[PDB]
């Protein structure tokens, strides 16, 4: 007689990435970058109408 | 999954993407792991 | 792991069968009832 035990294949998920611009919400945002935030300390808009 | 070097080839679709182990916990072995654990190596 | 060679090799030969598909909203769902097919005329109950 023989007697083995078996690992019969294993299956992993493939987790997905999301670009936020590859999503319908980003028409409500303006994705604009600013590489020197941490010294900016303030901001404003004086809004003439 | 138990033999981790076997899962280096997944050979199948990780496909459902639902909250695992908040379901029935019917698994004979499962490990809810954070980013790393020493037994992986 | 990343072993994406789980099962995708040859896509073997298909043929054409009497199958009943329905359109439940989005999904293409198969639907068959089977008493006369394989549960017919025995002493096994239907599930």
């Amino acid at each position: 007689d023989v007697e083995f035990d078996a690992l019969l294949g294993s299956y992993c998920n493939t987790l997905s990435l999301v670009r936020f611009l590859e999503l319908g919400l980003s028409v409500a945002c303006v994705c604009t970058k600013f590489p020197e935030l941490a010294y900016m300390n303030e901001g404003r808009v004086q809004f003439e109408v | 999954g138990y033999r981790y070097a076997a899962a280096i080839l997944p050979t199948g679709s990780i496909l459902s993407t639902i909250e695992v182990a908040s379901h029935r916990r019917l698994f004979d072995f499962f490990a809810a792991v954070r980013s790393d654990e020493n037994s992986l190596y | 792991n990343r072993e994406t060679l789980d099962e995708l090799e040859s896509a073997p030969q298909t043929t054409r069968v009497r199958a009943d598909l329905v359109a439940i909203g989005d999904r293409l769902v198969f639907l068959e009832a089977l008493e006369r097919r394989i549960y017919a005329a025995t002493n096994v109950p239907y599930p």
